[PDB]
RNA sequence: CCCCCCCGGCAGCAGCACUCGCCGAAUCCCGGGGCCGAGGGAGCGAGACCCGUCGCCGCGCUCUCCCCCCUCGGGGGGGCC
RNA sequence: GAGGCCACGCGCGCGUCCCCCGAAGAGGGGGACGGCGGAGCGAGCGCACGGGGUCGGCGGCGACGUCGGCU
RNA sequence: CCCCGCGGACGCUACGCCGCGACGAGUAGGAGGGCCGCUGCGGUGAGCCUUGAAGCCUAGGGCGCGGGCCCGGGUGGAGCCG
């Protein structure tokens, strides 16, 4: 036996969109490739935002 | 395992070959000296007993 | 090109040479042997012959496959060892020297005492407890399945024939050409036949081993008898 | 441009081979230098003790600065303070081992977990046996076996440690970068002590196995891995 | 028999006359028994084609020339400034 | 001056140190070290304690009696 | 400028495939997955079926960690399943 604690082993985060929108899934595929095959941290942030729920993607006003 | 596999040890520590070679050469030299020294003692023991 | 040389680095332990890198550099005279700077026809042209057939034909060798299986197996990785059996080093126990009396533990010659002659190329021992003594011909045996006794005869300066090799003693088979389904019994030739050559070789070796056996008293009686375990005796207390 | 690109690849491959050749010669010579250092330290303690005895005095050796700590009790029913300190020593399992740099702060930690550990002062051989047979690196949070020198150099080369010998030298002679080199090593997963223990529930000085056995930890280590 | 000598000499030396230790950068060689064989396209090269005998690592010989010792060209050695 | 070790081995020029004569202790003639200086390339066989097993080893037996089937 | 060869395995249901490392007790309770199962509806299988459906029986053959499922034999006699 090992003296460790297993309550935080599984990190709770979005690994994919919960949506079934096939157009969202296609450009998730595109940004999954660009995040992996580039060093751009911009593509990483955009990819994880594509996974997010609607409440985590609030609208942006023009102003 | 190193310490059991010679080439694996030489991959991690190339100087282990010359230490091992020096040890094997040294131990053979020391063993030969102790053998010849002991034979001389027996030869002197035989000479001092059968000197006539 | 130049004539090959010996290693010039004596081995003292397996994997370690006696001389170092710089010592071998000077032994090889690498200071003056310094170098800086300075196929198979797949297709064959053949005269096809015949009028207005063109000149020749560019006939290729190893035509492409006529058929492909629906799926294949990926090739293996590489193992840097695992030599074939013919290239294995053959090890022999120190108690088995030419002329040693051995005890057979398996086979129809179970428990018989035979004379060891030489180790063959496969590591199988060649023995002949002489046929006039215990009915053991020139025959191969495995060193793992014999007991090396202490008694020996000096079979030096005897001439074991050179054709006595592993190929000589390898078993021969008949079945099964020109026959697919068994409706007539193919039990013929099941009688193994002793070749005249095997009898000649048996006589040749035994003619020069037997006088050396008779040289020491009642060894032939020892070779005629078989080994057995009496109820009082235990193999771990026995000196062989 | 086929000829020119072949020349480029040959020059690049030959440059990489020379760099590997030069790095191998450095590794060879550092181990030769470490061997000189080890025997100088070993002979010096003998020499210092001899001149003291010649004058009728006493030569007190330097207090050992390196300890090997082995956890000997299990994970059931452990008090919270002992449980915390064992985690800070990276000993979360029984028969786990870790090198510990000895000072006032670390020794007072060893006193708290005293019934739970057996420790002592490893010699040069014990360090070599531990690193070579059971040495695993914490590389990218993964337990990677130390099978190639490039695994040490990529994680510790910025500290000058680029080979197994450098790692051993830093552990044995507690160097400037002991913390980085020691934390790089995954804590040692040792077997049960072949030949058994005396008594794990009492101190070593009272016939048991717990506590500080001074240099008899090496006898334990030989049976342990 | 014990102690001190004015002082010892020789061998051996934690002894292969099994009295009493701790060790190995001051440590190497060999053997035996048991269990196991997971993986499967490693080719910067020819532009691969018989199934990549490949990478890292440790070596040997040749692209120099003399000798030496056995076999009858083959095998084993000394090197050569 | 009658042994051991070296993971020491191309030149040219530059530097540092040592040696000689030193006719200003100038000026040249020699050794050792160098991490210094603008200019491309070794190949060809093997052996393997070398990124997880193979044999380019073998044997016996098989129809109304036996062979295999941990379920 | 490849060419005496005109040639060169597999793959990548990307909700897929591959690699490495650590770990695995569990009541009350929570969550995920279910190519587990039942009934009915929209689609789809140019699905199955009197040359034998459902159901039932079975010392028959198997698959899955499991829920369960497939196939053989018998009985049955008109429907059934992915
Ligand atoms: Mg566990
Ligand atoms: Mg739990
Ligand atoms: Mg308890
Ligand atoms: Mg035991
Ligand atoms: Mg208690
Ligand atoms: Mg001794
Ligand atoms: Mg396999
Ligand atoms: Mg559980
Ligand atoms: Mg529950």
């Amino acid at each position: 036996g090992v003296d460790i604690r297993h309550n935080k082993d599984r990190k709770v985060r979005r690994k994919e969109p919960k949506s079934q929108d096939i157009y969202l899934r296609l450009l998730v595929k595109l940004y999954r490739f660009l995040a992996r095959r580039t060093n751009s941290t911009f593509n990483q942030v955009v990819l994880k935002r594509l996974f997010m729920s609607r409440t985590n993607r609030p609208p942006l006003s023009l102003s | 395992n190193p310490l059991k596999n010679l080439r694996i040890m030489l991959k991690l520590n190339p100087y282990a070959k010359t230490m091992r070679r020096n040890t094997i050469l040294r131990q053979a030299r020391n063993h030969k000296l102790r053998v010849d020294k002991a034979a001389a003692a027996a030869a002197a023991l035989q000479a001092k007993s059968d000197e006539k | 090109k130049g004539k090959p040389h010996c290693s010039r680095n004596p081995v003292l332990v397996r994997g370690i040479g006696r001389y170092s890198r710089s010592a071998m550099y000077s032994r090889k005279a690498m200071y003056k042997r310094k170098y800086s700077a300075a196929k198979v026809l797949a297709t064959v042209t053949k005269p096809v012959g015949g009028d207005k057939n063109g000149g020749t034909r560019v006939v290729k060798l190893r035509k492409m496959p006529r058929y492909y299986p629906t799926e294949d197996v990926p090739r293996k990785l590489l193992s840097h060892g695992k030599k074939p059996f013919s290239q294995h080093v053959r090890k022999l126990r120190a108690s088995i020297t030419p002329g040693t009396i051995l005890i057979i533990l398996t086979g129809r010659h179970r428990g018989k005492r035979v004379v060891f002659l030489k180790q063959l190329a496969s590591g199988l021992l060649l023995v002949t407890g002489p046929l006039v003594l215990n009915r053991v011909p020139l025959r191969r045996t495995h060193q793992k399945f014999v007991i090396a006794t202490s008694t020996k005869i000096d079979i030096s300066n005897v001439k074991i024939p050179k054709h006595l090799t592993d190929a000589y003693f390898k078993k021969k088979k008949l079945r099964k050409p020109r026959h697919q389904e068994g409706e007539i019994f193919d039990t013929e030739k099941e009688k193994y036949e002793i070749t005249e050559q095997r009898k000649i070789d048996q006589k040749a070796v035994d003619s020069q081993i037997l006088p050396k056996i008779k040289a020491i008293p009642q060894l032939q009686g020892y070779l005629r008898s078989v080994f057995a375990l009496t109820n009082g005796i235990y193999p771990h207390k026995l000196v062989f | 441009n086929f000829a020119e690109l072949k020349i480029k690849r040959l020059r690049k491959k030959f440059a990489q081979k020379m760099l590997r050749k030069a790095r191998r010669k450095l590794i060879y010579e550092k181990a030769k230098h470490y061997h000189k250092e080890y025997r100088q330290m070993y002979r010096t303690e003998i020499r210092m003790a001899r001149m003291a005895r010649k004058a009728g005095n006493f030569y007190v050796p330097a207090e050992p600065k390196l300890a090997f700590v082995i956890r000997i009790r299990g994970i059931n029913g452990v008090s919270p303070k002992v449980r915390k300190v064992l985690q800070l020593l990276r000993l979360r399992q029984i028969f786990n081992g870790t090198f510990v740099k000895l000072n006032k702060a670390s020794i007072n930690m060893l006193r708290i977990v005293e019934p739970y550990i057996a420790w002592g002062y490893p010699n040069l051989k014990s360090v070599n046996e531990l690193i070579y047979k059971r040495g695993y690196g914490k590389i990218n949070k993964k337990r990677i076996a130390l099978t190639d020198n490039a695994l040490i150099a990529r994680s510790l080369g910025k500290y000058g440690i680029i080979c197994m010998e450098d790692l051993i030298h830093e552990i044995y002679t507690v160097g400037k970068r002991f913390k980085e080199a020691n934390n790089f090593l995954w804590p040692f997963k040792l077997s049960s002590p072949r030949g058994g223990m005396k008594k794990k529930t009492t101190h070593f000085v009272e016939g048991g196995d717990a506590g500080n056995r001074e240099d008899q930890i090496n006898r334990l280590i030989r049976r342990m891995n």
